[PDB]
């Protein structure tokens, strides 16, 4: 629903999502090859 | 060969009568002179 | 050994850099003089700069207006080899009978 859903907020009013007690996999959202810019700083891309 | 930066140079002459098929004789190599430079060294030529 | 007027500049420091984000660590008795930039995953920079290309080589920002730990400081190591090889830094003494 944070990526696909039917609308979404503004910047004045933001959606907050917590992502707490539940495992997550990253290597989906790299090879999806539908993203325009992929700005990921702090850590390295493959190495998270 | 180069251990610590130091080059080490093994001459030595041999009379032999022969083209190719080196024969099975022994004979050692007493090095000449240290040559402390302190590089690394990773690739080398031969001049004719 | 700190320095208070050999290297602390009041237009800052530039001609020191300390690398900080590349892969490539320096193994003892190496030595690398290559001024590239840090690759993260895709886009590999190595001089392009520009999308996911972060700058390894920071700057130290030397000058005598700052404190005691951002001054600059002159650090010389001497390495040498016992049992090893023979003396030639000695510093020969006379020959007894």
């Amino acid at each position: 629903e944070v990526f696909n859903a039917t609308r979404f907020a503004s910047v004045y009013a933001w959606n907050r999502k917590r992502i707490s007690n539940c495992v997550a996999d990253y290597s989906v959202l790299y090879n999806s090859a539908s993203f325009s810019t992929f700005k990921c700083y702090g850590v390295s891309p493959t190495k998270l | 060969k180069n251990i610590d930066g130091y080059f080490k140079i093994y001459s030595k002459h041999t009379p032999i009568n022969l083209v190719r098929d080196l024969p099975q004789g022994f004979s050692a190599l007493e090095p000449l002179v240290d040559l402390p430079i302190g590089i690394n060294i990773t690739r080398f030529q031969t001049l004719l | 050994w700190n320095s208070n007027n050999l290297d602390s500049k009041v237009g800052g420091n530039y001609n020191y850099l300390y690398r900080l984000f590349r892969k490539s660590n320096l193994k003892p008795f190496e030595r690398d003089i290559s001024t590239e930039i840090y690759q993260a995953g895709s886009t590999p920079c190595n001089g392009v700069e520009g999308f996911n290309c972060y700058f390894p080589l920071q700057s130290y920002g030397f000058q005598p207006t700052n404190g005691v730990g951002y001054q600059p400081y002159r650090v010389v190591v001497l390495s040498f080899e016992l049992l090893h090889a023979p003396a030639t830094v000695c510093g020969p003494k006379k020959s007894t009978n």
